[PDB]
C-alpha cells in the first residue's frame, strides 16, 4: 500500500524541487573551508534527508529485487556513492580526513540529475569527448616526440649557471654544492640576477651567454622554477611541452631556453609552435566542431483633460523623429561619460555632473510622458519599455543619494540595439547564452564550482601549513586553493590558458601527483573540451607619325617582360635586406655602411626608372586606377624626397628624419608581386567590412566596460614602490600620498609610481581590458584592483578582492563572448567568400590549388595491387612472412619499444646505463636495417614505389649513418652540438608510428594539406614581422631595458627583433616587450644619455609609437591566426568527409 | 646598448682627432667599476710611454710635452663606471704617430665577489697632411656611377631592340 | 602538536641495546644553526627531568653519570630522525625518556615521551 504513496511522493515538482534546494544549500555549505561547530548537526540533516530520498526511491523501485531497477539507471549510483560515504565518514574513518571529506563533492553533480535537460547536455559532453578520443592520441603522440627532440637537444641545458671563477678556503665545486644549501648561500656562489629565485642561466656559445666578468657557465644544481621548468627528463620535457602546446607561459620557457642553448634555437620554438600548439590546438577546435554540428543538425533534422493630456502628448512625441532625437542623446550621454579620468579639473567635474543631470531629466521626462500616454499597462508589455523604465529608476536613484551606484547608467547603450542590426545578432547571442544553452553555461558553472571545492578541501590546508615553500614572506601567495573564492579563481585562471605558473607552487607545497592530477582534469575538462563547445557553437550558430604609340607599346612590352619582372623582384629583396644590416653595430663594418648607402641610391634610381616606365607603358588612367601601383608610387615618392634631401644637404632635420624611418615600410613593394601574399591580402580584404562592423559592436561593448572600469579604478594604482626591491610599503606606515612624499623627502629612494597600463582613462582603459582580455599582462592590472582603496591611498593587499568579479565578468562577456564572435562572423565571412570564388579556396594561388588538388589525389578509395609474388620459393615464403599482419604488428611494437627506449634516457645517467643503452640502441638499428633489407631483397624491384617504404629505407640509412657518425666524431673531432643534432636522426624510427596509426595519419594528412594556405599565410606574416622588425631596430633600439626587454631579447638587431616579434606572434610576453617603450619622462629614464659607441641619445621610446606599434602587431597576428585557424578548419572537414 | 667600435688609423695633420677605446661588460646590469690608463709609442721607437690616467673621474695627464695641453677627455661622464675610454687630441701633430695603447682596470662588484679584469686596447694611428678618402668609400662611389650607367644602358638597348622590331612588325600591315 | 611519534612503551631486556625510536615530521628542511634536538631522563613520572643528549649546531652527549658512558645518538636528524642507542641496559635504566625538537622556522616544538621497561 505505502509504495503507492513512495511513488507518488517520488515522481512529483516539488520533490524534485525540494531535493534541488537541499543540494544547493549543499552547495553552499561545502565552500566553507572551515565549517563551525554548530554545522555538524546540519549537515546530518543533509545526509538524512539524501538518504530518505534513497530509501523513498528504492522502496518505489526494487521491492526486495537487489535494486535492478534502480541501479540499471547508472545517474543512481552517485546518489548511492553520495550516502554510503557519507555514512562511512560519519561513523568511524582513517586518518585521510581531508582527502575522505573531499568525496562529498558529488552532492553537486546531483544537480546534474535534479535539473532535467541538464542530463541530456553532459550526455553531449560524455559524447563529443568519445570524437575527441584520436586528436588526444595525435597530441599526446607529437608532445612526446617534440619531447624527445627538446630532451636530447637540452638535457641539463637549463642547470648551465654562472659559477664563481676565485674561490676561496681550497673549495671547489663539488666540495661547495654538497655544503650550500640555503638561497643566500646559493647567491654567494652563483649569479642570481637581482631577483629571480632560479639563479641566472648562461651558456658556452658565443650568442646565448652571457656570465658576466668573473663567472664561468657550469651545468650544476637545480632547472629553474623549483626544478619543474627542464628538459632532464621524458617526463619534464613532456610537461614542458604541454605548456608548449597549450601556450601556458610558453614565452618564458622560450626565453630560458634560448637564454641556456643558444639564440639558434628559435627554429625549434618556431616549428613547436606554429606546427604542435597551434595545429594542435585548432584541431581540438576543428574535432570538437565537427563531433558539435554533426550531432546539433541530427538534433534538429479632470478626465476630459486627462485625455486631452494624453492626445496632446502622444501627437508631440512624434514617433518617427523623437526616436532619432533621443538615439543621438544617448549617443553623446555615452561620449560624455567616456570623458572621466582621475586627473581632472573641477571645471570638467562639474561640467560631466551637469551634462549628465541634464541627459537623465531628459530621458526621465521623455519615458514618463510616452508611459502616460501608451497606457502604462500597453507600455509595460513591452521589453524596451520596462528597460527604460528601469534605467530612469536607477537614475533618479542618484537625485540626493561610491561609483557602483552611478555605473548601472553605462547599460543605456544597449537601447541601439532596436536600430543596430549587429548589436541585434549581439543580443541574440548573450541572451542565448542565458537561455537555450543556459544548459551548457550552467554546465560550465557546476564543473568550475566542483572543481574549485575539491581543489580546496585537497590542498589549501598544505598552503596554510606552510606558504613557506611558494614564499619567502611566509603568506598566501596570490593565487592559492585555501579559499573558495580563490580555489574558484585558480579554476578560472586554467580555464583561461594559465595552469603552470600556479601548479609549481601547488606542487611544491602539497605534492606532484595530487596538483598534476587536479591540474589536469581541470585544465583538459575545461579548455579541450567546454571552453571549446561554446566557440564550437557560435561558429554553427554563425554558420546558420604617332611615334609616341609605338613608344607606349615598346614600353609596356618591356615592362611586363618576366625578365623585368624578376629583375625588380630581386630588386626589391635586395633593397629590404639591406636594412637588416643598420643596427646599433654599424658604427662598426664601416665598408658595408658605405656600400649600403650607395646601394639605396642605386635602388631608388632603379625604382623611379621602373615607375616612369610603368607610367610610359600604363598611362596615367591605369596607373592610379590601381591600388598596388598607388602603393609602389607612394613609396617611390617617398624614397625620391629623402634622397633629394640627402643630396641637396641640409637634411637632418625633423621631419624629413622621420620621413626615413619610413625606409622600414620598402618591403611593402613585395606584396604586388608574391601573389602569396596577395591572395591573403585579397581575403583580408574581402573580410574587413564585416570586421569593421562587428569591431564597432565590440569597442562600444568595451566601452562600456572601460567606463565602469574607469569609475571602479581610476587612479587607485599608485603605489610607493621602493625602488632599490620594488617592494609595495608596507600600508601600516605610509597609508597615502601625503605619507609618500614625507617619507620622498626623508629618504632617497621611494617612489610613488602609476601602473603605466591602468584605467585612469578611457584610452588606458581599452589599453588595460586590451590585456586582460589577452591574458597576457593581466595580473598585474588584476592585482592592482583588488589592492586598491581609494584615489590617493597606498592599496593594502586585496583590500578590495572582489574587484575579481569584475574582472571575471568582463573576461567572461568582453573577452570570451566577443574575441569567440569574432571568430564566428570571420569565418562565416570566410565562407562566404569562399562560396562567392566559385566554391575554390581563398588562400592558395591557382598554381597551388593544383598542387593541393593533386597533393589530396593520394587520398585514394582504391587499395593498390599489393605486389606479384616471386615464383622462388625460398623468397616466397620470405614474401608471405614479410607482408603478413603479424610481420606488421611486430614492427610497430619494435618501434614502440624504441621509443621506450629513448624515453628512459635523462641527466646524470650512470657511465653504465649510457652504455647499455647505447648497445640496446645498436641492437634497435640492426634488426630494423635486416628487416628492411630482408624485405627489400623480397621486393627489388617494387619497394621503392612506396612513400612509406622510401621514409623507412631513408630512415634506416639516417640512423646507421648518425650512429657510426658518432663513432667517426669519437675517433676524429670534438663538437656536442653537432654530436646532439646528428644524433636527433634517431628520431625517424619513431616517427614511422604514424604508418600504421590511421586516426593520426588522417590528421596528418591534414595538417600537409593545409600547408600551403599556411606557406602563403606565412610569407606574409614574415613579411609583416619583417617591416616591425625594421621598425623596431629604429624606433625601439636603445630603449630601457625591462620586463620582456632584456640582453637576449630586445629590438637592437634584427635577430633579437625577430625573436622578439615571433615570441608576440602568438601574444606572448607583448605585455612584457611594452612596457620598457611605455616609459618616458624620467625618473622612468633618462633622456639624453651616452650610448657609447654611437650618436643616439636617451634610453626611451615614445609611448605613442609603442602602443600602436604592439597593439597593431598583435591585431594583425590576431587575423592571421584566424586566417591559418580557418585553413585548418576547412582541411580537416576536407579530409575528414572526403 | 654599449658596442665596442674599432678607432679611425688615420689622423691629418693641424687637426683634431678622437681616439676611440670601447670597452663594455658582457652584461651591463653588472655594476663595475673602472678607470683606464694610456701608454704609446712614437714611430720608430722601442718604448711604451704612459700618457695620461683617468682614474675615478680626474684626468690627469702625464709629463709627456708630445701631448701637454693638446689632449682632453672624451668619454663617460660622471658614471664611476666608464665603459667608454675615447680620447680627444686637439691641434694633432706629426708626433701623434705610433702605437697607443688603453688600459682599462675594470673592478666589478658582486654580492660578497669582487672581480678584477683588465682588456687592453690597441690603436695605431698614422698622421698626414690631406684626408685620404679611402679606397672602400671612393670604389664603392665608383660602382655606383658603373651600376648606374650600365643599368641605363642595357634599358636603352632593349628599348630601341624592341622598339625597331615592333615597328617593322607594325608596318606589316 | 608536532607529529612526534614514538613507541609509548619500549620493553628491553636487561643487558641488550636499547633504541628509543622517534620520528619527528615538520615542513621545510633542516637547518644546523636551525635544528636544535634535546633528550631528558626521569626515574619516575613526576621526577625531575636529566638532560642527557642535546643537538645544538652538533650532537653534544652530556655524559651523565646515571648512565656511564652508555648513551649514543642513533639518528640522522635530516632524516626527521633523533633516536638514541643506550648499549648494555640497566635495570637503574627504567623510567621516563623524552625528546624535544624545536625546528626553525617551525614555530612549534614536537615532544615525544618513551616508558622504558627493563626486563629480568
Ligand atoms: C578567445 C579565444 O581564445 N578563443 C579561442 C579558444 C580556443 C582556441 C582558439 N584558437 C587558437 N588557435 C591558435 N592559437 C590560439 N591562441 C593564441 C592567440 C590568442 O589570442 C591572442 C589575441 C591577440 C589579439 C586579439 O585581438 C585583439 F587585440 F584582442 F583585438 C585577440 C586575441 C588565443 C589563443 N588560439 C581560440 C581563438
Ligand atoms: C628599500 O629597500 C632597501 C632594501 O631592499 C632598504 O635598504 C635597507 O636600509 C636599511 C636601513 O637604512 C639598511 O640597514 C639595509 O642594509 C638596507 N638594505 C639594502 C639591501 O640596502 C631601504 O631602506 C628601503 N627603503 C626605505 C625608504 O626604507
Ligand atoms: C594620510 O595618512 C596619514 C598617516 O596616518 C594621516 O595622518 C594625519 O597626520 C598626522 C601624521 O603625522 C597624524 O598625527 C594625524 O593624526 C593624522 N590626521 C588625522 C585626521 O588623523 C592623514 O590623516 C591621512 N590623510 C591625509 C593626509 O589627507
Ligand atoms: C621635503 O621637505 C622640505 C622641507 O621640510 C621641502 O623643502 C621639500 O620640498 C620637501 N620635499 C618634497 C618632495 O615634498
Ligand atoms: C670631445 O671634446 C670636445 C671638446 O674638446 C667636445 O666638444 C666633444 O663633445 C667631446 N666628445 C664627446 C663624445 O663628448
Ligand atoms: C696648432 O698649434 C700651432 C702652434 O703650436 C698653431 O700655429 C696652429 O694654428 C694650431 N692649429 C690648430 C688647429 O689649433
Ligand atoms: C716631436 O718630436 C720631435 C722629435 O721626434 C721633436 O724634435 C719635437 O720637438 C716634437 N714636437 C713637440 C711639439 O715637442
Ligand atoms: C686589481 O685591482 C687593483 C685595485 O683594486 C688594481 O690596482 C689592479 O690593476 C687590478 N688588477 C687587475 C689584473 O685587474
Amino acid at each position: 500500500p505505502l509504495r503507492r504513496i513512495s511513488i507518488k511522493i517520488l515522481v512529483h515538482s516539488l520533490f524534485s524541487m525540494l531535493i534541488m534546494c537541499t543540494i544547493l544549500t549543499n552547495c553552499i555549505f561545502m565552500t566553507m573551508n572551515n565549517p563551525p561547530d554548530w554545522t555538524k548537526n546540519v549537515e546530518y540533516t543533509f545526509t538524512g534527508i539524501y538518504t530518505f530520498e534513497s530509501l523513498v526511491k528504492i522502496l518505489a523501485r526494487g521491492f526486495c529485487v537487489g535494486e535492478f531497477t534502480f541501479l540499471r539507471d547508472p545517474w543512481n549510483w552517485l546518489d548511492f556513492v553520495v550516502i554510503v560515504f557519507a555514512y562511512l565518514t560519519e561513523f568511524v574513518n582513517l586518518g585521510n580526513v581531508s582527502a575522505l571529506r573531499t568525496f562529498r563533492v558529488l552532492r553537486a553533480l546531483k544537480t546534474i540529475s535534479v535539473i532535467p535537460g541538464l542530463k541530456t547536455i553532459v550526455g553531449a559532453l560524455i559524447q563529443s569527448v568519445k570524437k575527441l578520443s584520436d586528436v588526444m592520441i595525435l597530441t599526446v603522440f607529437c608532445l612526446s616526440v617534440f619531447a624527445l627532440i627538446g630532451l636530447q637537444l637540452f638535457m641539463g641545458n637549463l642547470k648551465h649557471k654562472c659559477f664563481r671563477n676565485s674561490l676561496e678556503n681550497n673549495e671547489t665545486l663539488e666540495s661547495i654544492m654538497n655544503t650550500l644549501e640555503s638561497e643566500e648561500d646559493f647567491r654567494k656562489y652563483f649569479y642570481y640576477l637581482e631577483g629571480s629565485k632560479d639563479a641566472l642561466l648562461c651558456g658556452f656559445s658565443t650568442d646565448s651567454g652571457q656570465c658576466p666578468e668573473g663567472y664561468t657557465c657550469v651545468k650544476i644544481g637545480r632547472n629553474p622554477d623549483y626544478g619543474y621548468t627542464s628538459f632532464d627528463t621524458f617526463s619534464w620535457a613532456f610537461l614542458a611541452l604541454f605548456r608548449l602546446m597549450t601556450q601556458d607561459y610558453w614565452e618564458n620557457l622560450y626565453q630560458q631556453t634560448l637564454r641556456a642553448a643558444g639564440k639558434t634555437y628559435m627554429i625549434f620554438f618556431v616549428v613547436v609552435i606554429f606546427l604542435g600548439s597551434f595545429y594542435l590546438i585548432n584541431l581540438i577546435l576543428a574535432v570538437v566542431a565537427m563531433a558539435y554540428e554533426e550531432q546539433n543538425q541530427a538534433n534538429i533534422e479632470c478626465s476630459p483633460y486627462w485625455i486631452k493630456f494624453k492626445k496632446c502628448i502622444y501627437f508631440i512625441v512624434m514617433d518617427p523623429f523623437v526616436d532619432l532625437a533621443i538615439t543621438i542623446c544617448i549617443v553623446l550621454n555615452t561620449l560624455f561619460m567616456a570623458m572621466e579620468h582621475h586627473p581632472m579639473t573641477e571645471e570638467f567635474k562639474n561640467v560631466l555632473a551637469i551634462g549628465n543631470l541634464v541627459f537623465t531629466g531628459i530621458f526621465a521626462a521623455e519615458m514618463v510622458l510616452k508611459l502616460i500616454a501608451m497606457d502604462p499597462y500597453e507600455y509595460f508589455q513591452v521589453g524596451w519599455n520596462i528597460f527604460d523604465s528601469l534605467i530612469v529608476t536607477l537614475s533618479l536613484v542618484e537625485l540626493f543619494l561610491l561609483s557602483v551606484l552611478r555605473s548601472f547608467r553605462l547599460l543605456r547603450v544597449f537601447k541601439l540595439a532596436k536600430s543596430w542590426p549587429t548589436l541585434n545578432m549581439l543580443i541574440k547571442i548573450i541572451g542565448n547564452s542565458v537561455g537555450a544553452l543556459g544548459n551548457l553555461t550552467l554546465v560550465l558553472a557546476i564543473i568550475v564550482f566542483i572543481f574549485a571545492v575539491v581543489g580546496m578541501q585537497l590542498f589549501g590546508k598544505s598552503y596554510k601549513e606552510c606558504v613557506c615553500k611558494i614564499n619567502d614572506d611566509c603568506t598566501l601567495p596570490r593565487w592559492h586553493m585555501n579559499d573558495f573564492f580563490h580555489s574558484f579563481l585558480i579554476v578560472f585562471r586554467v580555464l583561461c590558458g594559465e595552469w603552470i605558473e600556479t601548479m609549481w607552487d601547488c606542487m611544491e607545497v602539497a605534492g606532484q601527483a595530487m596538483c598534476l592530477i587536479v591540474y589536469m582534469m581541470v585544465m583538459v575538462i575545461g579548455n579541450l573540451v567546454v571552453l571549446n563547445l561554446f566557440l564550437a557553437l557560435l561558429l554553427s550558430s554563425f554558420s546558420s607619325g604617332k611615334i609616341w604609340w609605338n613608344i607606349r607599346k615598346t614600353c609596356y612590352k618591356i615592362v611586363e617582360h618576366s625578365w623585368f619582372e624578376s629583375f625588380i623582384v630581386l630588386m626589391i629583396l635586395l633593397s629590404s635586406g639591406a636594412l637588416a644590416f643598420e643596427d646599433i653595430y654599424i658604427e662598426r663594418k664601416k665598408t658595408i655602411k658605405i656600400i649600403l648607402e650607395y646601394a639605396d641610391k642605386i635602388f631608388t634610381y632603379i625604382f623611379i626608372l621602373e615607375m616612369l616606365l610603368k607610367w610610359i607603358a600604363y598611362g596615367y588612367k591605369t596607373y592610379f586606377t590601381n591600388a598596388w601601383c598607388w602603393l609602389d608610387f607612394l613609396i617611390v615618392d617617398v624614397s625620391l624626397v629623402t634622397l633629394v634631401a640627402n643630396t641637396l644637404g641640409y637634411s637632418d632635420l625633423g621631419p624629413i628624419k622621420s620621413l626615413r624611418t619610413l625606409r622600414a615600410l620598402r618591403p611593402l613593394r613585395a606584396l604586388s608581386r608574391f601573389e602569396g601574399m596577395r591572395v591573403v591580402v585579397n581575403a583580408l580584404i574581402g573580410a574587413i567590412p564585416s570586421i569593421m562592423n562587428v569591431l564597432l559592436v565590440c569597442l562600444i561593448f568595451w566601452l562600456i566596460f572601460s567606463i565602469m572600469g574607469v569609475n571602479l579604478f581610476a587612479g587607485k594604482f599608485y603605489e610607493c614602490i621602493n625602488t632599490t626591491d620594488g617592494s609595495r610599503f608596507p600600508a601600516s606606515q605610509v597609508p597615502n600620498r601625503s605619507e609618500c612624499f614625507a617619507l620622498m623627502n626623508v629618504s632617497q629612494n621611494v617612489r610613488w609610481k602609476n601602473l603605466k597600463v591602468n584605467f585612469d582613462n578611457v584610452g588606458l582603459g581599452y589599453l588595460s581590458l586590451l590585456q586582460v582580455a589577452t591574458f597576457k599582462g593581466w595580473t598585474i592590472i588584476m592585482y592592482a584592483a583588488v589592492d586598491s582603496v581609494n584615489v590617493d591611498k597606498q592599496p593594502k593587499y586585496e583590500y578590495s578582492l572582489y574587484m575579481y568579479i569584475y574582472f571575471v565578468v568582463f573576461i567572461i562577456f568582453g573577452s570570451f563572448f566577443t574575441l569567440n564572435l569574432f571568430i564566428g562572423v570571420i569565418i562565416d565571412n570566410f565562407n562566404q567568400q569562399k562560396k562567392k570564388l566559385g566554391g575554390q579556396d581563398i588562400f592558395m594561388t591557382e598554381e597551388q590549388k593544383k598542387y593541393y588538388n593533386a597533393m589530396k589525389k593520394l587520398g585514394s578509395k582504391k587499395p593498390q595491387k599489393p605486389i606479384p609474388r616471386p615464383g622462388n620459393k625460398i623468397q616466397g615464403c620470405i614474401f608471405d612472412l614479410v607482408t603478413n599482419q603479424a610481420f606488421d604488428i611486430s614492427i610497430m611494437v619494435l618501434i614502440c619499444l624504441n621509443m621506450v627506449t629513448m624515453m628512459v634516457e635523462k641527466e646524470g645517467q650512470s657511465q653504465h646505463m649510457t652504455e647499455v643503452l647505447y648497445w640496446i640502441n645498436v641492437v634497435f638499428i640492426i634488426l630494423f636495417t635486416g628487416e628492411c633489407v630482408l624485405k627489400l631483397i623480397s621486393l627489388r624491384h617494387y619497394y621503392f614505389t612506396v612513400g612509406w617504404n622510401i621514409f623507412d629505407f631513408v630512415v634506416v640509412i639516417i640512423s646507421i649513418v648518425g650512429m657510426f657518425l658518432a663513432d667517426l666524431i669519437e675517433t676524429y673531432f670534438v663538437s656536442p652540438t653537432l654530436f646532439r643534432v646528428i644524433r636527433l636522426a634517431r628520431i625517424g624510427r619513431i616517427l614511422r608510428l604514424v604508418k600504421g596509426a590511421k586516426g593520426i595519419r588522417t590528421l596528418l594528412f591534414a595538417l600537409m594539406m593545409s600547408l600551403p594556405a599556411l606557406f602563403n599565410i606565412g610569407l606574409l606574416l614574415f613579411l609583416v614581422m619583417f617591416i616591425y622588425a625594421i621598425f623596431g631596430m629604429s624606433n625601439f633600439a636603445y630603449v630601457k631595458k625591462e620586463d620582456g626587454i632584456n640582453d637576449m631579447f630586445n629590438f637592437e638587431t634584427f635577430g633579437n627583433s625577430m625573436i622578439c616579434l615571433f615570441q608576440i606572434t602568438t601574444s606572448a610576453g607583448w605585455d612584457g616587450l611594452l612596457a620598457p617603450i611605455l616609459n618616458s619622462k624620467p625618473p622612468d629614464c633618462d633622456p639624453k644619455k651616452v650610448h657609447p659607441g654611437s650618436s643616439v641619445e636617451g634610453d626611451c621610446g615614445n609611448p605613442s609609437v609603442g602602443i600602436f606599434y604592439f597593439v597593431s602587431y598583435i591585431i594583425i597576428s590576431f587575423l592571421v591566426v584566424v586566417n591559418m585557424y580557418i585553413a585548418v578548419i576547412l582541411e580537416n572537414f576536407s579530409v575528414a568527409t572526403e | 646598448g654599449c658596442v665596442e667600435v674599432d678607432s679611425e688609423t688615420e689622423a691629418v695633420y693641424g687637426m683634431t682627432f678622437k681616439i676611440l677605446c670601447i670597452s663594455c661588460k658582457r652584461r651591463s646590469e653588472t655594476n663595475a667599476e673602472t678607470f683606464t690608463e694610456w701608454t704609446f709609442r712614437q714611430k720608430g721607437t722601442e718604448e711604451f710611454v704612459k700618457i695620461l690616467r683617468y682614474e675615478n673621474e680626474v684626468l690627469q695627464l702625464e709629463e709627456d710635452e708630445r701631448f701637454e695641453g693638446r689632449v682632453v677627455w672624451n668619454g663617460s661622464r660622471g658614471t664611476k663606471d666608464l665603459q667608454d675610454l675615447s680620447i680627444f687630441i686637439t691641434n694633432v701633430t706629426y708626433n701623434h704617430s705610433g702605437d697607443y695603447e688603453c688600459h682599462v682596470y675594470r673592478l666589478l662588484f658582486f654580492e660578497n665577489y669582487e672581480h678584477n679584469t683588465s682588456v687592453v686596447k690597441k690603436i695605431h694611428i698614422e698622421v698626414v697632411d690631406k684626408a685620404n678618402r679611402d679606397m672602400a668609400s671612393i670604389v664603392s662611389e665608383i660602382m655606383m656611377y658603373v651600376l648606374i650607367v650600365v643599368l641605363t644602358i642595357w634599358l636603352v638597348a632593349e628599348m630601341i631592340y624592341c622598339y625597331k622590331k615592333i615597328a617593322a612588325a607594325t608596318e606589316t600591315a | 602538536s608536532m607529529e612526534v611519534t614514538v613507541p609509548a612503551t619500549l620493553n628491553v631486556l636487561n643487558g641488550s641495546d636499547a633504541r628509543l625510536p622517534c620520528t619527528f615530521n615538520s615542513c621545510y628542511t633542516v637547518n644546523h644553526k636551525q635544528f636544535s634536538l634535546n633528550w631528558t631522563y626521569q626515574e619516575c613520572n613526576n621526577c625531575s627531568e636529566e638532560m642527557f643528549l642535546q643537538f645544538r649546531m652538533k650532537i653534544i652527549n652530556l655524559k651523565l653519570e646515571r648512565f656511564q658512558d652508555r648513551v649514543e645518538f642513533s639518528g640522522n636528524p635530516s632524516k626527521y630522525d633523533v633516536s638514541v642507542m643506550l648499549r648494555n641496559v640497566q635495570p637503574e635504566d627504567e623510567g621516563i625518556y623524552n625528546c624535544y625538537i624545536m625546528n626553525p622556522p617551525d614555530r612549534h616544538r614536537g615532544h615525544g615521551k618513551i616508558h622504558l621497561q627493563v626486563l629480568m
